[PDB]
RNA sequence: AAAA
RNA sequence: AAAA
């Protein structure tokens, strides 16, 4: 049983053969991690560990088990039951383990780079989790798995005017300018948030100033999507002051993942989720 | 020649070493050398571990067992090739990878870590372990670093340049003296990055770093070595390739304007006019912004055009005016924000406001005075 | 030719030291068998009496500069001195009274060593050859304190001089144009403000109020610091 | 404009 | 705008 080890040091530059030698050569070892039954998560572990293997074929739960020690759970962001729609939930669920998952699995594996494959299953925690990441990740972001967000700068680009957008549609609508504060409607999910939001905005909050952005096919990259929506929101953050976006929003987990990591925790962020509550604040991420 | 280890003496292929109990003639380090020596030695050490020492001063301390491949195993213990330690000796210019970073110390390892291979990738004898051997810089001088998120307070932010910053290069450059310093620059926090250049000059060579997040390599995009056209205005506004600057004066009489630079993505003119407005009272503006790609500046693509035009505008703005008083607010690439402290210096009556994320509102404040960096 | 590496610095010890072994590089490359401990040793000429120094920032009162000027620098470039001078000093506007009263380098800071670069009756002179335009703050304070209209302004390559060759054309141009407007108009008092290279700002002292601009100071920014004709 |  |  001693060969493999000796085999290990004749296959070091720095089941199958070829796992081995990639396993100890590579740079980029990838990471699947999903944020969710628990046999559901071992499911999608699974689908996530296919998909991974569509690329990295040498990959392997067990061996990334043996090699770095991160098991399947130290991979998933799991709880019990539906998320209650407290805020306090919400919070705790991100302090106890998305707030260093990151750090302490990149400690990790300290020699070798960080391709993250992330994959989740709530739409507006995403932004949560996507803060929590940063733009400063190499990361796949998937969706049978289908990779859909390709990061590994054009995914921070605020160029695309209002004039020559190709995907979406944007209505900055201000009505008392004096007012420092920005509803953010981001409709591209299954259901129209548009006028339950707009109540709850000029109802609950008293604002008369929102943004409104507005299923799509999986195939294609989904870089363009942001880009536009990211140079909205700065259009919109030019000849006006505001202290305040509140989100509001349906679209896929993949989008508002990398939302959150664009956007960030810089400008002054509520998301409130939607079964309307404060459940995490951008700026408090950090 | 004298060498110390854990000493030698190195006289002018036999590198014949005397020792008490039996003379050998380790050849191969004659060879690995190109020199054959007398090695010299004034008391009887066990273990062959004075080889490294030899071959040091034949290319501070040295410990560690030569090979004939060259190859060295087991005050310097760290290194393992020829390479690394020929080149750590003999170069012109020392990397000095200095990062700028606000967190915990896990994170603060990670960067590091990424900074030493982006040096390594031009310097491949390069490692932070040989640094600090070599020269005892350690991974916390060079690191700009404090706990947890900076205060919103301005009495903070210039204690922080204050015990660290306004030193640091001064100090390190004084720890590598007869060298030259080829200063491998990365930051956190971008407003902090102008007072971090206008201590740092622009008589200082250096590689401003930013990393393309696509593969978590950083990116020689300020390239500073081997400067003048760092400070280029020749470029005049019909000939502006890079960036857009418009100047906007309502209130000719008085001498203030406010300077906004938006090469980022996160726009901040709407925000720092109407701090402007509504704080300062102030109406003259100069606005800098993209040409074409606002949010992506090319990472591969040399950025001094993007500071030459903007310090172009800047003393185009100053031709027939006079300014009591700039204010500065940007946001900008880390690398971009250094290289524009850099050039503009502390010259100019500026006074750089941060955006602060989790502060209430106003986010933004007066955290230093480019001008009162000095005093 | 024996050299006599002179600079004007104005700050902490240290940044004095690195600058003068800068120098000494710079001397070294073009004679070999100088060095600073010879400088001290053949003629006993140490570091800090090559270095016109004063620590911290110098004020911004007329006194200081007088005093700068009279205590060191009147009697520095003439008890120092065959010799050879290479310069290259942090002030600019005080390298004018430097000069006033040889090899003249500036920094090129890429590889950061030197090179040697140099081998009504009421009027403002202008001479804007830096990266940081004093037309405007001069004029303005031309028109507003000194009551000045009529200027001489001096003026390419702007921010960037070519520091591998040598600046004489640019001085003798400024000399040209300087000695063609004494003909055409008589001046009593001309008044001079410049942004420009160290080097060639004691160039042109080589070669009459001048005013200085102080970073950490308060309105108004310029002041006669001293005269010309003094 | 305090090594331009 | 806290590795843009």
């Amino acid at each position: 049983s001693w060969q493999l080890a000796v085999l290990a040091t004749l296959l070091v530059k720095d089941k199958k053969i070829e796992q081995l030698d990639a396993w100890l050569n590579t740079e980029t070892i990838p990471l699947p991690v999903i944020q969710y039954e628990e046999n559901e998560l071992k499911r999608w572990q699974k689908a996530m560990e296919q998909k991974v293997q569509e690329k990295f074929s040498w990959f392997s739960y067990e061996l990334l088990e043996d090699f770095y020690g991160i098991t399947n759970s130290d991979l998933a962001i799991f709880g019990n039951g539906i998320l209650p729609f407290e805020a306090n939930a919400w919070q705790k669920l991100l302090q106890e383990q998305v707030k260093d998952k990151f750090k302490l699995l990149e400690d990790k594996v300290m020699p070798k780079k960080v391709l993250w494959f992330y994959a989740g299953q709530i739409s507006t925690l995403q932004l949560g989790i996507g803060a929590l990441f940063g733009f400063k990740r190499a990361v796949s972001i998937l969706q049978t798995y289908h990779e859909v967000f390709i990061l590994y700068r054009q995914l921070k680009n605020v160029s695309v005017k209002k004039e020559d957008y190709q995907y979406i549609q944007s209505e900055l609508l201000i009505n008392e300018p004096h007012k420092n504060e920005l509803g953010f409607i981001i409709y591209l999910g299954s259901h129209n948030p548009i006028g339950e939001a707009k109540a709850y905005c000029q109802k609950q909050l008293q604002i008369n100033n929102f943004l409104i952005i507005q299923v799509m096919e999986t195939s294609q990259n989904w870089l363009p999507y942001l880009q536009e929506i990211n140079s909205a929101l700065n259009t919109a953050r030019q000849e006006y002051h505001w202290e305040r976006i509140h989100l509001f929003q349906t679209a896929p987990t993949a989008l508002c993942m990398a939302l959150g990591i664009a956007v960030g925790h810089f400008l002054p962020v509520d998301v409130y989720h939607y079964q309307y509550r404060c459940v995490f604040s951008l700026d408090k991420m950090l | 020649k004298i060498g110390l280890f854990p000493k030698v003496f190195v006289y002018k292929p036999i590198a014949l070493a005397i020792l008490g109990d039996k003379i050998e003639n380790f050849s191969y380090l004659a060879q690995l050398g190109k020199q054959n020596c007398l090695i010299g030695f004034n008391k009887n050490i066990q273990g062959n571990s004075w080889q490294l020492a030899v071959l040091a001063t034949l290319l501070i301390a040295y410990s560690g067992i030569v090979l004939p491949s060259g190859e060295i195993i087991t005050l310097v213990h760290r290194i393992k090739k020829i390479e690394q330690l020929d080149a750590w000796l003999n170069t012109e210019t020392i990397p000095l990878p200095v990062i700028q970073y606000q967190g915990e110390e896990n994170e603060l390892k990670r960067w590091q870590k990424a900074m030493e291979q982006k040096v390594q990738e031009k310097f491949s004898w390069f490692s932070y372990e040989l640094l600090e051997d070599f020269y005892g810089i350690t991974n916390s001088d060079l690191a700009i670093f404090g706990n947890g998120i900076l205060p919103f307070e301005a009495n903070a932010w210039q204690k922080l340049l204050q015990e660290q910053v306004k030193d640091k290069f001064k100090l390190l450059e004084d720890k590598v003296m007869p060298k030259k310093v080829l200063w491998f620059y990365a930051g956190q926090i971008s407003t902090l990055q102008l007072g971090i250049g206008a201590l740092f000059g622009f008589k200082r060579a250096v590689s401003i770093l930013q990393m393309e997040f696509s593969n978590t390599t950083y990116h020689e995009v300020f390239i500073l070595y081997g400067a003048r056209q760092l400070k280029n205005v020749s470029v005049k506004k019909e000939d502006y390739q890079y960036i857009q600057s418009e100047l906007l004066i309502n209130e000719p009489h008085k001498n203030e304007l406010g300077f906004i630079i938006y090469l980022g993505s996160h726009n901040p003119i709407g925000e720092a006019k109407a701090y402007c407005q509504k704080q300062l009272q102030i109406n003259n503006f100069l606005i800098i912004q993209a040409r074409e790609n606002q949010g992506v500046m090319e990472t591969s693509q040399n950025w001094l055009p993007y500071l030459q035009e903007i310090n172009s505008a800047l003393n185009t703005a100053r031709q027939e005016y006079h300014w009591e008083r700039i204010h500065l607010f940007q946001t900008a690439p880390t690398a971009l924000c250094m290289a524009l402290g850099i050039a503009v210096g502390h010259f100019l009556p500026v006074d750089v406001y941060h955006y602060q994320f989790n502060a209430e509102e106003p986010k933004y404040r007066c955290v230093f005075s480019l001008d009162k960096m000095l005093n």
